[PDB]
């Protein structure tokens, strides 16, 4: 209880077997896996209490697991489908509901690793009547043109990540929404001081780290293989 | 047989005021029964849960919460809604003497008490060369909300609260997009019922 899974972030093609593994340190003999999805919480997979015993959960059909030791319980997907992208998490149990969960597994499941792309990421700079009209000014960042839906985005200020000021969009957009494959896009904003935007030593720079491609997947295609990267971009202060 | 329910999928509250997320269970005998809450980003973090001791159950952060058999309930309440309050509440219950079972969630949007509004739209520019550009609706209160576009060549976003903590001061805002050679800032908004007095520079 160090509950620890892995991977973190996994993105796969449909038809695949895929493993989830979990791990205890404190040897409770009740272990669970979970999937969170929007709007219906998180729903019991399977779970399990001791090596000998496996119970199936609300949504067991498309999975399987093993509990291959006191310390280890795994989840497969048995042949992967677009439905089950998902936040999965696995937890313990001591004897009294203390629960204990792992941090999570981002899982996304594709039809076609050919529609894999990074997003383009470009910075618009504030706006100089935003600055006459309120002394603040707004910075906005916007990811466009990627998939699947699997980014995180920070911002950078001289070097060190702020969390203050910023406001970034719960969710992406669909740039083609009447498509099953659709790219998606984002934004986000951090406002500062006018005073603090026209300094023009001050180094503003909004990162999208995106899920991919591994080292692993074949590419057939002339563009840039869409591997797990970060892809940022920046604007210096402007007295003018 | 046993299952938990939450009121409301997305729910709101004033900044300052009672915030109050709902509970109810359907178990004959008293369950268990945990709250969690799930800040933007994270895991699972337990604040407070029922263990058949106390009726009245505190637990971190001014939370609260009260076993009420009678109405089969568990309503998690604190006094003073915070923006650092945002974020998706879970009710849970035991189930089967075998496992905890999860209601569907309810996120928490704190509505900042914006005493100064200043509704305006501005255009912003590209950092690098371009004729790119978005538009960005700022700075008005509650009583706005914004709507998805009508042409599906512009993007609008759902308005999106700031904290600036240097100057103590939040900000509602939405951006909007395009890659036609006839959208202005002027019209990216048309499909909101937006302030009568909204600012709109040169």
């Amino acid at each position: 209880a160090d509950v620890t899974q892995t991977p973190r972030n996994r993105i796969t093609k449909t038809g695949k077997r895929i493993m989830l593994e979990c791990s205890q340190t404190k040897g409770h003999d009740r272990m669970y896996w979970y999937r969170q999805d929007p709007g219906l919480g998180l729903r019991l997979i399977y779970y399990s209490f001791d090596v000998k015993d496996i119970n199936k959960g609300e949504i067991s059909d498309g999975y399987s697991v093993s509990r291959q030791a006191q310390a280890k319980f795994s989840l497969s997907l048995e042949s992967a489908i677009p439905n089950q992208t998902a936040l999965y998490f696995c937890a313990t149990s001591d004897e009294s509901y203390g629960y204990t969960f792992g941090s999570g597994t981002r899982l996304t499941v594709v039809e076609d690793l050919n529609k894999v792309s990074p997003p383009e990421v470009a910075v618009f700079e504030p706006s100089e009547a935003e600055i006459s009209h309120t002394q603040k000014a707004t910075l906005v960042c916007l990811a466009t043109g990627f998939y699947p839906d699997h980014v995180e985005l920070s911002w950078w200020v001289n070097g060190k990540e702020v969390h203050s000021g910023v406001c970034t969009d719960p969710q992406p957009l669909k740039e083609q929404p009447a498509l099953n494959d659709s790219r998606y896009s984002l934004s986000s904003r951090l406002r500062v001081s006018a005073t603090f935007w026209q300094n023009p030593r001050n180094h503003f720079r909004c990162q999208v780290q995106f899920y991919g491609l591994s080292e692993n997947d074949e590419w057939t295609q002339d563009r840039a293989k869409p591997v797990t990267q970060i892809v940022s971009a920046e604007a210096w202060g402007r007295a003018d | 047989a046993q299952s938990v329910t939450q009121l409301g999928s997305h729910v709101s509250v004033s900044e300052g005021a009672l915030v109050l997320l709902r509970c109810n269970y359907s178990s004959s005998v008293p369950p268990y029964l945990f709250w969690y809450v799930q800040y933007p980003n994270q895991g699972l973090q337990l604040l407070l849960k029922y263990t058949s001791a106390a009726t009245l159950v505190k637990g971190i952060n001014g939370f609260e919460a009260e076993f009420k058999k009678s109405e089969t309930s568990f309503h998690l309440t604190k006094p003073s809604a915070h923006m650092s309050d945002a974020a998706e509440y879970f009710c849970a219950v035991s189930e089967q003497d075998d496992k905890i079972i999860f209601g569907k969630g309810t996120r928490l949007h704190i509505l900042p008490n914006i005493q100064n509004p200043d509704p305006a739209v501005y255009q912003l520019r590209d950092s690098k060369s371009s004729d790119k550009s978005v538009c960005l609706f700022t700075d008005f209160d509650s009583q706005t909300n914004v709507s998805q576009s009508k042409d599906s060549d512009v993007y609008i976003t759902d308005k999106c609260v700031l904290d600036m903590r240097s100057m103590d001061f939040k900000s509602n805002s939405a951006v909007a997009w395009s890659n036609k050679s006839d959208f202005a800032c002027a019209n990216a908004f048309n499909n909101s019922i937006i302030p009568e007095d909204t600012f709109f520079p040169s």
